[PDB]
């Protein structure tokens, strides 16, 4: 049906259309003809189904013709032969003997099970014992594939995770003897929640969250007393130094600037006043702390625009860090403006770069923007990445790229908005985010250095920004001792060069310990990519005693990503009888 | 009459101040013109 | 002394609020002094040390008490906080101390990532640091004992990485002010929990301040007309300056027979009236001049606004006798620094001018800088640098006006020392390396069209010294006669014709 | 919610509509919870 294709507005969509009986008849060599039907089924203009679309388009893609020979029977292998897939599931939950499985190997076997998934999106009245036996070995380890991707794994494989999950919960049309993936994928993710704390990434947690916020709406109260648990464990080992506390009242300095160690940065383009209520989009870019800005540098302009900036081991260490920089604000002015003001800007990197996540904050004058890459030659080698054209409405939010393309220039073309007025704007140019070293699998994707000068050069870095961070932690502690500790109590705190000078200080404080929070996960991805492993969770490890030993950030962003499960939680019963058993949980001493 | 701690944790919740342009303006006779001009 | 039968001192346990009752209850002179008699300061630096070989040998093979990982911040903090006294100053620079010092350093230096998690490591590099903030304040020879050890450990250091702690010591306790405690005792008032010799109320009043500033500067952040007027107890009948600044008071102290180690200084204020040898004392030593005389600025040099210049002043001050001249100005020299880390870009050259200036060729310290560098190739550096910024190339076989300026006063200098046996004063390997570089071209490109002056202070230096003569001979008008028709051209006055007829006597 | 943004040049894989679904997941969860910020207790 049309329902499976419709995109978010719903005034559009696209199907991708494939089958393994499709290769399966290719086998033969035979067919070269195809027919496509559409039909209105049924159980001013009044248009009735078929009528009721409006503008058609067809594209046909082919496969990809690699070096193997015979490749029919290789690709046929898989979907008439079903031990692959188990193999796969094996392959995710490391009970091979076969040495231990690096993080490239499991990002593979979870493209080519998505791409497995994708394909059997849509079996034809084929036999789907092959489909059967990889959903029963998929829910059969679905709580060791959930924790080694969303919990021991970074942003990328547990983005494909959640993809190959989701594209499993999205293809469900199981028999009447097998049950659905929602059932067991939610049990599988509440047998995971203890071992929430001692997680590796934000993101991964952000897509476990998201994956269970969708699924939770078929049984409500083991996630309910689940978050509701940890949310009493994790807020009772919150709570415990003066220092971040006199901070916070004295300046409303919520990070702690003596932590070094951070979980995840979430920015968006889109203290809190209390009155309008008297940012839900925010989490819409997760993730940034084990990926790293980049520089800009205009190289083409249009005619009528102007980007503008808005208002010896040292040595190469210093520019290593310079390097790892968050740019200042730019953005672009327009002389004249008219409707379907058509202008264009080149970026450069400098040099062939890994891109990632990009954000174009919301210009309510713009029509439609669009971004294109390249890397030598604007016809050679171009790729669309996104088109948008509700700028005006929303902010441009393009989150972990997957496969993560290779580049070097952008091109960014931008049409105004129609029966525009001539009164002058500013159209930003965002946050681009990248990878500085690009690793040799992604190379082969689309003078390079080894990895072993890159990760000593790296460690030196942080080692470096680690000494920064401390002694800017020690010029903090004694200015910040010399603040006024009047016995007056907390009246005169909420009623100046000094106030200006522990801003600056906090400010310096908070910029480099965000630096070496991701230096130190840029040299452990390159660590991971040397062959090694994060944090194993080990199967003895007490849930109380990885609580205690969480970084204070984690259980932040964690507290804040759980309770607005159960924010969403509650309001998903529609206004009807909430569950007894978190309306019994949170007692009296439990909400006190 | 001092300010007090009220005051201070009030004043921000909503050195002479005009308060003109708040309020509205009338007039016991129609007049040809209405006087929020002058506000 | 009732005090020390309760926790066990006539094995041992003391949690963080038994020290810190200690180190408060310890700052009276006859409290310190039970507390040196009493064993409780050696057996806890006993404990200690051993505490520190034992993590060191555990780390390199992958009346005692055990002393953890936890407890040890906390009772460093303690010594931190006994050692406001003066004779625990004195006892800290003994060589019964000593093991504490070389222990902590080699312990958070040599054994790098029993197991030191990230917190705790932090808690004992600050507490180190502010042990080493307590030691050498106010009290020389604790400043040339930290500055002998810092040699010594710099002198033993690996070949060629340095750690963290080392570093940020190095960026912190010697690149700030050195600060003391004043105190000051008024009838008047004067405008946290101090010692109760500190007094109370505003008619009290206590400070932490650096030693460079002045007495005006303090008094001012606190016709017969009243002034207010400094004394001492240890002085009678006279005042103190107000443009006198805290290290020429200190020496005069410790002239006066103040004790060493003395961490507050008293101050008492007085109304005067007024009608509308102290300030010519030598000044503190400081630690770092104190690590500076030993040589140590070559030794961590050897382990580590244009760009050059910066990098340039980390090989001059590798030289001997550099750090002496360059300490002369304080904040300019610790700015300069600061710019190491990550007016300024002309005192690199500046202070080698004037070290150049002040050695002269009639002694052994001058001929011996100068063969150091030629050794080391500052020459073969000015000389790239000179051709880079006036776009020109040696003789193969308005900042930049500044520079040019200082590299023109730097190379006069290095010529004559006393413009600012005398033909074997120099070799030739000096002649032979100058005939090479871009020193004629530039000569010629610059003249033919203050920095005169240091042009013509060049001339006469290179026609002082015999050896450096035949330079002067254009690879066909002399030098001389050239100058002699610009010299025209311009016709200050004096110095431009006494020079030209010394730059045509030398051609003749 | 967010813009109609979705990735072109990952329209030549197979996920296009999972990546589709997955925004559209976002979505939902944004609408809810402003929904619930907005709305009071009955």
């Amino acid at each position: 049906w049309l329902a499976s294709g419709l995109d978010l507005s719903g005034h559009a969509g696209m199907l991708t259309l494939t089958s393994p009986k499709l290769v399966k008849g290719m086998a033969g060599g035979k067919y070269r003809s195809f027919l496509i039907h559409v039909k209105a089924v049924n159980e001013s203009e009044n248009l009735r189904g078929c009528d009721l679309l409006q503008e058609v388009s067809v594209t046909i893609r082919r496969f990809k013709k690699t070096s193997i020979s015979k490749e029919r029977v290789q690709r046929c292998a898989m979907l008439q032969f079903s031990e692959f897939h188990e193999k796969l599931v094996n392959t995710l939950c490391r009970k091979t003997d076969d040495g231990q499985i690096t993080e490239h190997a499991q990002s593979l076997v979870l493209d080519t099970l998505c791409w497995l998934a994708g394909v059997h999106s849509n079996g034809p009245g084929s036999s789907k014992e092959g489909n059967e036996n990889l959903l029963s070995k998929t829910r059969k380890f679905l709580s060791d594939i959930v924790r080694v991707c969303f919990f021991e794994a970074g942003r990328s494989i547990a983005h494909k995770c959640a993809r190959f999950l989701a594209l499993c919960i999205s293809n469900g049309k199981c028999d009447p003897c097998q049950p659905a993936f929602g059932p067991v994928l939610l049990k599988a993710l509440l047998d995971n929640m203890s071992f929430l704390p001692a997680a590796t990434t934000g993101g991964s947690v952000y897509w476990y969250f998201v994956l269970l916020n969708y699924v939770k709406d078929e049984d409500l109260a083991g996630c309910s007393t689940a978050c509701a648990s940890l949310l009493t464990a994790v807020s009772r080992q919150l709570q415990d130094t003066p220092m971040e506390a006199l901070l916070q009242t004295r300046y409303g300095l919520y990070s702690s600037p003596f932590d070094p160690v951070l979980f995840d940065l979430e920015m968006s383009g889109s203290e809190i006043d209390l009155s309008d209520v008297l940012e839900g989009s925010f989490t819409s870019l997760t993730g940034l702390l084990e990926v790293e800005p980049l520089h800009f540098t205009c190289v083409s302009t249009s005619d009528g625009t102007r980007i503008e900036r808005d208002d010896g081991l040292a040595l190469a260490i210093s520019h290593a860090s310079h390097f790892l920089q968050p740019p200042p604000h730019q953005s672009i002015i327009i002389e004249r403006m008219h409707s379907g003001a058509r202008r264009f800007v080149t970026l450069d990197f400098g040099r062939p770069i890994l891109l990632t996540d990009v954000l174009i904050p919301t210009c309510g004058d713009l029509a439609s923007l669009s971004i294109d890459i390249w890397t030598l030659g604007e016809e050679v080698d171009g790729r669309r990445l996104v088109v948008a054209t509700d700028i005006s409405t929303h902010s441009l939010i393009l989150h972990d790229l997957i496969p993560p393309p290779v580049c070097r220039f952008m091109k960014i073309t931008v049409i105004g908005r129609y029966g525009s007025t001539n009164a002058r704007a500013k159209i930003p140019l965002g946050f681009y985010y990248g990878h500085t070293y690009i690793l040799p699998w992604e190379s082969e994707l689309k003078n390079q250095p080894e990895i072993d000068q890159h990760l000593a050069m790296m460690v030196a870095l942080q080692e470096d920004i680690q000494c920064r961070y401390n002694l800017a932690c020690h010029r903090l502690e004694t200015l910040l001792q010399s603040i006024d500790l009047p016995p007056l109590n907390s009246a005169n705190n909420a009623q100046v060069e000094e106030d200006s000078r522990v801003f600056s200080a906090y400010q310096d404080c908070i910029q480099l310990q965000l630096q070496l929070n991701l230096a130190h996960n840029a040299v452990q991805r390159l660590k991971v990519a040397l062959g090694a492993s994060r944090k194993m969770l080990s199967e003895t490890s007490n849930p109380e005693d990885l609580i205690q030993t969480s970084s204070t950030e984690q259980l932040r962003t964690i507290i804040r990503y759980l309770l607005d499960t159960l924010l969403s939680l509650l309001h998903a019963s529609n206004g009807h009888s909430v569950p007894a058993v978190l309306q019994s949980t949170f007692h009296a001493q439990a909400c006190e | 009459t001092a300010r007090s701690m009220v005051s201070t944790i009030m004043k921000f919740l909503d050195g002479i101040h005009n308060f003109a342009p708040l309020g509205t303006i009338t007039s016991s006779s129609p007049t040809a013109q209405p006087a929020e001009v002058l506000l | 002394s009732l005090l020390m039968g309760w926790m066990g001192i006539t094995p041992l346990a003391l949690t963080e609020s038994h020290l810190a009752t200690l180190a408060s209850s310890s700052q009276s002179p006859e409290a310190i002094k039970q507390l040196l008699d009493s064993g409780l300061p050696s057996l806890l630096v006993r404990s200690l040390a051993s505490f520190c070989f034992s993590h060191i040998s555990s780390s390199e093979s992958i009346n005692k008490m055990p002393i953890t990982a936890d407890l040890v911040a906390p009772i460093l903090r303690f010594l931190t906080e006994v050692g406001n006294s003066h004779i625990m100053k004195d006892w800290l620079g003994g060589s019964e101390v000593n093991p504490l010092w070389t222990a902590l350093l080699f312990l958070l230096c040599h054994s790098g990532s029993t197991g030191l998690t990230t917190q705790q490591r932090t808690a004992i590099e600050n507490a180190t640091v502010a042990f080493f903030l307590q030691c050498i304040s106010c009290h020389p020879n604790n400043q040339k004992l930290m500055a002998q050890v810092l040699c010594e450990l710099f002198q033993t250091s690996p070949q060629g990485n340095i750690s963290g702690f080392i570093r940020r010591l190095f960026l912190q306790l010697m690149l700030e002010d050195e600060k003391v405690t004043m105190f000051l005792q008024s009838p008047c008032p004067l405008y946290v929990i101090q010692h109760p010799m500190y007094g109370a109320g505003h008619k009290f009043r206590t400070l932490h301040l650096p030693v460079s500033t002045t007495l005006s500067d303090v008094l001012d952040r606190v016709i017969t007309v009243p002034v207010f007027h400094l004394f001492h107890k240890l002085l009678a009948g006279q005042p103190l300056p107000a443009e006198m600044t805290l290290a020429q008071l200190l020496t005069l102290l410790y002239d006066r027979k103040l004790p060493q180690g003395y961490r507050s200084i008293d101050l008492t204020v007085k109304l005067g009236s007024r009608v509308i040898s102290l300030l010519e004392t030598c000044p503190i030593q400081s630690p770092l001049q104190v690590f500076a005389g030993m040589g140590g600025l070559a030794l961590i040099a050897e382990r580590l606004i244009p760009a050059h210049s910066l990098a340039a002043f980390g090989l001059f001050l590798r030289l001997p006798g550099y750090a002496e001249v360059l300490l002369k100005e304080r904040k300019h020299a610790q700015c300069l620094l600061r710019l190491v880390l990550g007016v300024l870009p002309t005192l690199p050259f500046h202070v080698l001018r004037s070290l150049f200036s002040t050695t002269p060729l009639t002694t052994d310290d001058g001929v011996l800088l100068r063969r150091m560098a030629l050794e080391i190739g500052a020459l073969h550096l000015i000389l790239v640098c000179l051709s880079a910024l006036s776009h020109h190339s040696p003789r193969v076989p308005r900042l930049e006006e500044e520079h040019v300026t200082c590299l023109l006063q730097v190379l006069a200098s290095y010529i004559n020392p006393v413009s600012s046996q005398n033909s074997n004063a120099l070799p030739s390997v000096l002649l032979e390396l100058l005939s090479q570089s871009c020193l004629i071209p530039a000569m010629s490109s610059y003249l033919r069209n203050p920095l005169y002056r240091a042009l013509l202070e060049l001339l006469r230096a290179i026609a002082s010294c015999a050896a450096m003569v035949p330079l002067l001979l254009p690879l066909q008008t002399s030098v001389g006669t050239l100058l002699a028709k610009m010299k025209t051209c311009v016709d200050l006055v004096p110095d431009i014709q006494k020079t030209a007829e010394i730059v045509y006597a030398a051609t003749t | 919610s967010v813009s109609q943004a979705l990735d072109a040049r990952l329209e030549v894989g197979l996920e296009q509509q999972a990546e589709l679904m997955l925004k559209m997941m976002s979505t939902l969860e944004a609408d809810s919870i402003l929904q619930a910020l907005t709305n009071t207790s009955p």
